[PDB]
């Protein structure tokens, strides 16, 4: 029997529906109340006007131990650089003065960072990570007596090895090579960045091998051997058939030689670190590559629902809204889509030649600092509606009119990008409280 | 009912007195349960 | 304590949870000779223990 | 020519009534065992 | 002047009796959320005092 009192007592696996989008008659509830947690009305009873039909309950059986059959669809809308997930809160030192110190060597600072936030594609985001570090240089260090190519940090998809002759350690057609391998960084050593408060790590893919160990930053004295060689002077070699080191490039911009006569440069990268050094002893054994991942990884929501469901083992019934039993944990939705391609990074000059724009390309001349090419491999998030299954798990008896729907996320909050939130219920009978 | 006229919008309020009533006890230590009852309204 | 079916209540022994929701409203915890705005000019109730 | 400002007590309500929020189905404490998983008290959201 | 206002069909066992009154909208909260917009008056409402 599961029993209401207006109607005859119907039998035997009814189905009760949680829906959002009745809460707009109840339009006095949830006020605070986000579109995640929500509460909304069982009933749906059309006779009874159910702004009062709130508080009928729908008594099931107190004989026999009822049990449901939970489904529930979710969508959620939720862009790929929030301020929720934290993607746009970790530090990055930079060196900051180097005239008025009087000390020698140069003064450091750790910097907080923050991102405009939106949804970007992984060939724009470490390019919009170039709108975040220019402007704590282009704000606070240019004014203090340093020269433009000294940045400290840029991140950066290429790689400087494939001309890299043994021979001679230089790059015989002069030019570093335009196409993008991963999505690594290049370093200046001495002030290096962080990840531990933020979750950026998960875009990149430069990640930590032991991974629960507190603490990851990848300072810029842990890459040893991992220099990034200079450019063998193909205006100077060509223009005499002799090999020299470019220092300066074309506007007065030079490198960082540790003396002018080593083919080598003081900017390191970590990708030239990772699988150019030691495979024991160097970054490769405390970090790992991973893929593109513009995604971050999904973090799991917690589908649960206060008074509708007995609840889960170790479970407390309580009312804080970070202490709710989960009666489901359902996957996030967002979905990522790996749209390949092969012309982007010329479509770079074609998304430049619509704008005749240096803003979003500053420093084109100095070869390191040249806009990081867009892999061909991007990455997109769209968020596709999943309709999954929790199984069956057991029922509180005398379910309230009212009732409370909560998505929780993996820090134990309720989502804000929840924007479809549909649950349904199918109560059926598991054993015989009494004999 | 038919009203006075007035100035602001106003609100109609009725109190139905109808039966509330509440059983609980207790068969062990800790274990409170408590069965209502509000008879239009109606609720167990 | 104002509920009724815990008003009055004989509590046989045993350790009850007792959770509670208090109000920080300073809009609707304060009366007024007035009946003006509240929450608008700055009061505000805190709550230490 | 001023006058003198209007007065306003600002007390509590009579008897508290509010700093508790009975009333509202959902955002309302219990009293339960400490394990007993069903709660004594729950309300229905029209009866003050 | 007229509220044509009915109830929903349903039980009436063994009731005591209405009681009919009136109050200001702008004078009483809307207490089925835990906080209250659109209640900018404070002070001595006829729905609880």
């Amino acid at each position: 029997s599961i029993r209401y009192s207006e109607l005859a007592p119907l039998y035997d696996t009814t189905r009760v529906y949680l829906v959002d989008n009745k809460s707009a008659d109840i339009a006095s509830l949830n006020y605070q109340n986000d579109h995640s947690n929500f509460q909304t009305t069982v009933v749906q009873n059309n006779d009874f006007t159910p702004a009062e039909a709130g508080t009928q309950t729908i008594n099931f059986d107190e004989r026999s131990r009822w049990g449901a059959d939970l489904k529930t669809i979710l969508r959620t809308n939720m862009p790929n650089i929030n301020e929720f997930m934290s993607t746009n809160k970790f530090k990055a030192r930079l060196m900051v003065e180097k005239k008025n110190k009087e000390t020698g060597l140069p003064r450091y600072e750790w910097f907080e960072f923050t991102l405009p936030e939106g949804n970007y594609s992984e060939t724009m985001t470490i390019d919009l990570m170039n709108n975040a570090i220019v402007d704590n240089y282009l704000e606070v260090g240019r004014q203090n007596g340093v020269l433009e190519s000294d940045i400290g940090v840029k991140f950066d998809t290429r790689n400087f090895r494939l001309g890299w002759d043994p021979v001679t350690k230089l790059v015989m057609p002069g030019v570093y090579t335009n196409e993008a391998f991963h999505p690594d960084i290049v370093l200046l050593p001495g002030c290096g960045v962080d990840f531990t408060q933020s979750r950026l790590s998960n875009l990149l893919g430069i990640r930590k091998r032991l991974p629960f160990q507190e603490g990851f930053q990848i300072m810029y004295e842990d890459l040893e051997g991992g220099n990034i060689p200079a450019l063998l002077d193909v205006a100077k070699y060509e223009a005499s058939i002799v090999i020299e080191p470019v220092a300066k490039d074309s506007k007065n911009r030079s490198y960082n030689l540790l003396p002018n006569d080593q083919n080598n440069t003081a900017y390191r990268s970590w990708f030239l670190a990772y699988n150019y050094g030691d495979p024991k002893k160097g970054v490769q054994s405390w970090t790992l590559l991973t893929t593109a991942d513009v995604t971050c990884g999904s973090q799991q929501v917690y589908w649960s629902l206060p008074d509708m469901m007995q609840d889960p083992v170790t479970f407390r019934p309580s009312t804080q809204v970070s202490n709710y039993p989960v009666v489901g944990v359902e996957l996030l939705p967002v979905h990522a889509k790996s749209f390949y391609n092969e012309q982007a990074v010329y479509s770079q000059l074609i998304r430049q030649s619509t704008a005749l724009t240096h803003v979003f390309n500053r420093f084109p001349e100095n070869q390191i600092l040249v806009r990081p090419p867009a892999p061909t491999i991007t990455t997109v998030s769209e968020n596709v509606p999943a309709l999954t299954d929790h199984g069956t798990l057991p029922l509180r008896s005398s379910i309230s009119g009212v009732q409370r729907v909560t998505i929780t996320d993996a820090r134990r909050r309720t989502c804000p990008y929840v924007h479809k939130a549909l649950g349904i219920v199918a109560p059926k009978v598991l054993s015989s409280r009494t004999f | 009912f038919e009203v006075d006229p007035m100035d602001e919008p106003t609100l109609l309020y009725v109190l139905f007195e109808v039966f509330d009533v509440v059983r609980i006890h207790q068969p062990h230590r800790g274990v409170i349960e408590a069965v209502y009852l509000r008879t239009p309204f109606s609720a167990g | 304590q104002k509920f009724f079916a815990i008003k009055n209540l004989l509590l046989l022994p045993g350790s009850y949870t007792y959770e509670w929701n208090f109000r920080k409203d300073v809009n609707m915890i304060l009366q007024s000779s007035l009946g003006n705005d509240l929450r608008v000019d700055g009061a505000s109730v805190r709550f230490d223990s | 020519q001023a006058a003198p400002n209007r007065p306003n007590y600002i007390g509590f309500r009579d008897n508290f009534i509010g700093l508790m929020y009975y009333n509202s189905t959902g955002n309302m404490g219990v009293l339960a065992g400490q394990a007993s998983q069903l709660n004594a008290v729950v309300d229905l959201q029209d009866r003050n | 002047t007229s509220v044509p206002i009915s109830i929903p069909s349903r039980n009436w066992a063994a009731f005591r009796g209405w009681s009919f009154t009136r109050l200001k909208t702008k004078e009483t909260p809307s207490l089925g959320s835990g906080f209250d917009p659109y209640f900018t008056y404070s002070g001595s409402v006829p729905y609880l005092d």
